[PDB]
RNA sequence: CUUGGAUUUACUGAAGACUAACUACUGCGAAAGCAUUUACCAAGGACGUUUUCAUUAAUCAAGAACGAAAGUUAGGGGAUCGAAGAUGAUCAGAUACCGUCGUAGUCUUAACCAUAAACUAUGCCGACUAGGGAUCGGUUGUUGUUCUUUUAUUGACGCAAUCGGCACCUUACGAGAAAUCAAAGUCUUUGGGUUCUGGGGGGAGUAUGGUCGCAAGGCUGAAACUUAAAGGAAUUGACGGAAG
């Protein structure tokens, strides 16, 4: 029916990934960030910077035959947060609107089953 | 430059008969040359699939299988059975306060030489009746529900082959019995089979696997 | 004095508690003094509902939900405005807040 | 000062009187 | 005498004449006189067989391994050391076992070793204390003590020697490709310095 | 439990302690039960069970070596083997 | 009389070689000098020869083990590794 | 750090730590502390007892055991964090806060160390004084409950009692300078037993002596001189780069 890819977008508080793979994700599509769209440093997580690496990549997968995709959202995981940065709600939005079918739905932010020391130390960031 | 997608070749994934939507989809290569064959390189890949598209029910929608592609032919794929999860979101919608959370794992092989490890997730079932805030388990009674999960996970998994084990971890075969065998120690809720993981496979047989895609 | 008869924290007949690492900073904050919050939000924001809907390949199929345990140390809390300085009286007050 | 650190200006202070008694 | 690991002497039968075949074996720790010791493909995991190393589980301790099949002990041959088997390629028929310097290397299964731990370990551990206690100790080895330090000699004597104060002069970090006669100091050195953090 | 049932043997009922006190009771056809310590020698072990078996007589054997069945007697010296001649007070011969 | 306070077996080094490096072996050589218990006959008779020769004077048995105890540490962890590893394979 | 392919992607593999969610005004322990599973080894509290001995007891100078973290000694490990150090910012200046690395350390085995806001800032044993609802363990009687299995001798749930605990809510007969306290009550209507500590603030836990420790230091521990205050709880105002 339709041809699936597998979206994987990275949404942490710096900067936002989306990444369209095959089903196996050995094979690389598309894959364009958030700094590739602004020149700033700061708004490189911005929502709007992330639709825009979202439709850049939509139309890349219109041109190989990529018809639909699944959504691998995730944070920045590990010992650090667990939730998506502000990128990934806007994204994921315009891949909506960007002419794609949408699949499966499902966060894979990697969580530890206890865990390292987490950077900062005990008395954390000061500011 | 050399525009790289001009030199990629698509292929046909496709799922055992213990499945039910074969058709699971399409991958793509780069072209077979005399220097790297695309078959050898296709090959051993691992794809991550709900059961619910390979079974067309959505109540299956929570567990995703990993299928491993063994043998190619031609433009189609031939997979076998990698492995079982259960979604994120499922998993953290099953943890709740209040209640006592029995989980127990135990490393089994087939009789088809196929070592797994089978994750067993239980937890305690509220009565209708029960007026009190929390549902609680004494710790002597979690050891026995853990001691009956793994002498049945080791009954039902070393007694079948692989394929038979796919058969039953679909309709959660082993889910429902250890139920009804942990029912007189305390009841329980939402026993489930959350995760099935390969750690050693045998000798090649292609054929086993030619038997198991028509 | 005493601000607190709890001492600030949830330790009795205990000697010792696992800390834990703020959200916000890291900050080691001892398990039963942090501040703990359940949190189960959408993927998507409420006005991101038609469109998934639409573009779904999937007919009926249900948006799984964002499941969370949120940590602050008081620090952390307090400049979010997770919660707030209450008079000595209201100070006592441990039933939650009726919101939802 | 602060009273921890007042305890530890006084043990370097001290470790410095145990010093120059080691001399004679 | 000049060995700290004790040897053991083990009798065993000739298959094909009416002999009795006497071997040195290195002495694992908790080998004791009268015991039986098993050598060939088919004997059992116990402390001072010898097996091939494929027989062997992952994890199992080994002593006087060979290199190759039939140089009859090659490493892991001092007192308190050991081999450690880590891993297996039965298609390849090859094993992965770590060395008691900390190298991983690749060994033919078919070569043998012999189960437990080198006898006498923790020699190290007590100081000789004496420059007899050294004495004593190089004299049952070889002529290699006292050291004479070079950088205290002349300049015909060493590379380091001379001048009105004792220094080496120029870098003691030789090359690789140094000939015989320049050799004298870190030969080949990666780095210098006390070494800090992990390796 | 064996040990709370030789005690009360030694208490109560004859015994004989030692390897050649033993092997003359099997001789005799005195002996009711041999109870061989851990670390006898299996050369004279296997001598002790063919005795045994020749006198058909049962054979228990104490996990513990002489040293540990030596003070389950009450004697403070070592005991490597026993033979239990009369079973008095104790039940140490129903159970073995 | 308790003839030394705390050098022991070391008073034979007098005043030399340091007090770290003699307390170092003092906690050795006790080890070294010490009678064992037989794991074969049960006598406590076990003397060392050289280094990691252990003899017991009373059933004549020799058993080799370490430069200044009867067992080191690590050899009772490789006899219990092997132990389990051994019963994996025979089940 | 990156066209010498950085970041990201999937598979594989190894190292060490650590046991998320479950997780609580919940449990165990003399305190410090204790959270993957199973097995082994030896302990412990509570409850049950128409079992057993008969005062064997409470608190305790001197003297012992244990004693977070950091630190010391010698091996092994050193993934991540990270004192020191170096570095990029900010700043008048920052060798600080923020960012990037990073050595000891974090881990472990043999030993030392004996200190913490080691706090419940509340010594231990004992008896009495007011109501209430929860909760854990044991025990004792009873279900329109659910369940083994079809039911009982199942289990869970429910309702009642109790002993023990961790505690919580209201009131203040009573106490207190007050905050507050079911003990901080039964204290000028002053006495159940007992151990320890304090005599205005500093100087000062300093000097010296002694003693223990490898050291770092621990314990014991002044005086000269100096000062009319220092401090506790609460009130009004003022202020706040706190909230509403
Ligand atoms: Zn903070
Ligand atoms: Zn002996």
């Amino acid at each position: 029916s339709q041809v699936f890819g597998v979206a994987r977008i990275f949404a942490s508080f710096n900067d936002t990934f989306v990444h369209v793979t095959d089903l196996s994700g050995k094979e690389t599509i598309a894959r364009v960030t958030g700094g590739m769209k602004v020149k700033a440093d700061r708004d490189e997580s911005s929502p709007y910077a992330a639709m825009l690496a979202a439709q850049d990549v939509a139309a890349k997968c219109k041109e190989v035959g990529i018809t639909a995709v699944h959504i691998k959202l995730r944070a920045t995981g590990g010992t650090k947060t667990k939730t998506p940065g502000p990128g990934g709600q806007s994204a994921l939005r315009a891949l909506a609107r960007s002419g794609l079918r949408i699949g499966r739905i499902e966060d894979v932010t990697p969580v530890p089953s206890x865990s390292t020391r987490r950077k900062g130390g005990r008395r954390g960031r000061r500011l | 430059v050399v525009d790289p997608f001009t030199r990629k070749d698509w292929f046909d994934i496709k799922a055992p008969t213990t499945f039910e939507n074969r058709n699971v989809g399409k991958t793509l290569i780069n072209r077979s040359t005399g220097l790297k064959n695309a078959a050898d390189g296709l090959k051993g890949r691992v794809f991550e699939v709900c059961l619910a598209d390979l079974q067309g029910s959505e109540d299956h929608s929570y567990r995703k299988i990993k299928l491993r592609v063994d043998e190619v032919q031609g433009k189609n794929l031939l997979t076998n059975f990698h492995g079982l999860d259960f979604t994120s979101d499922k998993l953290r919608s099953l943890v709740r306060k209040w209640q006592s959370l029995v989980e127990a794992n135990v490393t089994v092989k087939t009789s088809d030489d196929y070592v797994l490890r089978v994750f067993a997730i239980a937890f305690t079932k509220r009565q209708p009746n029960q007026i009190k805030k929390t549902t609680y388990a004494q710790s002597s009674k979690l050891r026995e529900v853990r001691k009956k999960m793994i002498e049945i996970m080791q009954r039902e998994v070393s007694n079948c082959t692989l394929a038979q084990l796919t058969s039953k971890l679909i309709p959660e075969v082993i889910g429902r019995e250890i139920e009804k065998s942990t029912q007189t120690i305390f009841p329980l809720q939402n026993v489930h089979i959350r995760k099935v993981k390969l750690l050693k496979q045998p000798k090649f047989d292609l054929g086993s696997l030619l038997a198991l895609h028509g | 004095p005493k601000k607190r008869a709890s001492n600030g924290r949830n330790k009795k007949g205990r000697g010792h508690v696992k800390p834990v690492r703020c959200l916000n900073c890291a900050r080691c904050v001892p398990k039963d003094k942090a501040i703990k919050r359940v949190t189960i939000r959408n993927m998507v924001e409420a006005a991101a509902v038609r469109d998934l809907s639409e573009a779904s390949v999937y007919a009926e199929y249900a948006l799984p939900k964002l499941y969370n345990k949120l940590h602050y140390c008081v620090s952390c809390a307090i400049h979010a405005r997770i919660v707030r300085v209450r008079s000595r009286t209201d100070r006592k007050i441990r039933t939650p807040p009726q919101r939802k | 000062m602060r009273d921890k650190w007042r305890k530890k200006r006084v043990r370097r202070l001290k470790r410095k009187r145990r010093k120059v008694r080691a001399r004679s | 005498p000049g060995r700290g690991a004790p040897l053991a002497k083990v009798a065993f039968r000739d298959p094909y004449k009416y002999k009795l075949r006497e071997e040195t074996f290195i002495a694992n720790e908790g080998v004791y006189t009268g015991q039986f010791i098993y050598a060939g493909k088919k004997a059992s995991l116990n402390v001072g067989n010898i097996l091939p190393l494929g027989a062997c589980p992952e994890g199992t301790i080994v002593s006087n391994v060979e290199e190759k099949v039939g140089d009859r002990g090659a490493l892991g041959r001092t007192s308190g050391n050991y081999v450690i088997i880590i891993g297996h390629n039965p298609d390849e028929n090859k094993t992965r076992v770590k060395l008691p310097s900390g190298a991983k290397k690749i060994i033919s299964s078919d070569a043998r070793g012999v189960i437990g731990v080198v006898a006498g370990g923790g020699r190290i551990d007590k100081p000789l204390l004496k420059a007899g206690r050294a004495f004593h100790k190089y004299k049952v080895k070889r002529n290699s003590w006292p050291k004479t330090r070079g950088v205290a000699m002349n300049p015909v004597d060493h590379p380091h020697g001379g001048g009105n104060h004792q220094h080496i002069g120029k870098a003691s970090t030789i090359s690789r490709g140094a000939v015989s006669g320049q050799k004298a100091g870190l030969i080949a050195a990666r780095r210098t310095g006390l070494l800090r953090g992990t390796q | 439990n064996i040990n709370s049932k030789l005690a009360l043997t030694i208490k109560s009922g004859k015994y004989t302690l030692g390897y050649k006190s033993v092997v003359k009771s099997l001789r005799t056809g005195k002996a009711k039960l041999v109870i061989i310590a851990a670390n006898t020698p299996v050369l004279r072990k296997s001598e002790l069970e063919y005795y045994a078996m020749l006198s058909k007589t049962p054979v228990y054997y104490f996990q513990g070596g002489n040293n540990e069945l030596g003070t389950v007697c009450g004697k403070l010296f070592r005991v490597g083997t026993l033979s239990i001649l009369d079973a008095g007070d104790s039940d140490i011969l129903s159970s073995i | 009389t308790k003839r030394t306070k705390k050098v022991g077996i070391t008073g034979k080094f007098g005043v030399r070689y340091g007090s770290s490096l003699r307390r170092q072996t003092k906690k050795l050589e006790v080890q070294q000098h010490a009678k064992y218990d037989c794991s074969f006959c049960g006598k406590r008779t076990v003397q060392r020869g050289a280094t990691g020769i252990w003899n017991c004077k009373s059933c004549k048995k020799t058993v080799a083990g370490g430069a200044y105890t009867v067992s080191t540490a690590a050899a009772a962890t490789v006899r219990s590794t092997i132990r389990r590893l051994r019963e994996l394979a025979e089940a």
